């Protein structure tokens, strides 16, 4: 069920690029499901400060 | 201005030297969990510091 | 462990700066391009303990 | 008044800042780089960078 290995529970990503406009903001990430993992997309969200 | 005020004496202001500290001590946050620097492998993002 | 410093009185409030000397060591691993894994062990007070 | 030790009726849970667990003084638990950066359970933050 659980691994014996060093491995994070939550990963945080920062944009590889940001675009900013009068009426919208666009953020781009490289999401990275590394080997021997599976990611449920329900476990993901965009965390915004402003 | 007055006849008495001819007698005023001045003394030089005390020397005060200002600049950055040795080796730039204090210019970067070290040992603060409030302001921790980052060196992280993109795209795992695990900070090595 | 208990200790006690007898020190001369001063009208300034002062700090005893006491360095428990330890090893404060890191090992840095780089298994694939762009990956840094770092592992730390301060050896007594080891660490946040 | 209420006796939170026996009645249930807890409060003061919001007063905790953090906790750490350490087996044999060096085996930080859960370790394995599991949590967002530490060697400890950071319950709440006064400043968040």
């Amino acid at each position: 069920v659980t691994t014996d290995r060093s491995q994070r529970l939550t990963l945080r990503f920062v944009p590889v690029d940001r675009e900013d406009t009068t009426y919208s903001y666009k953020a781009r990430f490289t999401l990275a499901v590394g080997d021997n993992r599976v990611l449920d997309m329900a476990s993901t969200y965009f965390d915004i400060r402003g | 201005s007055s006849e008495t005020n001819l007698t005023q004496q001045s003394m030089p202001n005390r020397p005060n030297y200002i600049g950055f500290r040795d080796n730039f001590v204090g210019l970067m946050y070290y040992n603060s969990t409030g302001n921790m620097g980052v060196l992280a492998g993109q795209a795992s993002q695990l900070n090595a510091v | 462990l208990d200790m006690t410093f007898e020190v001369d009185p001063m009208d300034e409030p002062t700090l005893l700066y006491l360095l428990f000397e330890v090893f404060d060591v890191v090992r840095v691993h780089q298994p694939h391009r762009g990956v840094i894994e770092a592992v730390y062990l301060r050896t007594p007070f080891s660490a946040g303990n | 008044g209420s006796i939170p030790y026996l009645d249930g009726t807890f409060y003061l849970n919001h007063t905790f800042k953090k906790v750490s667990i350490m087996f044999d003084s060096s085996v930080s638990w859960p370790g394995n780089d599991r949590l967002l950066t530490p060697n400890e359970f950071e319950i709440k933050r006064s400043v968040d960078g």
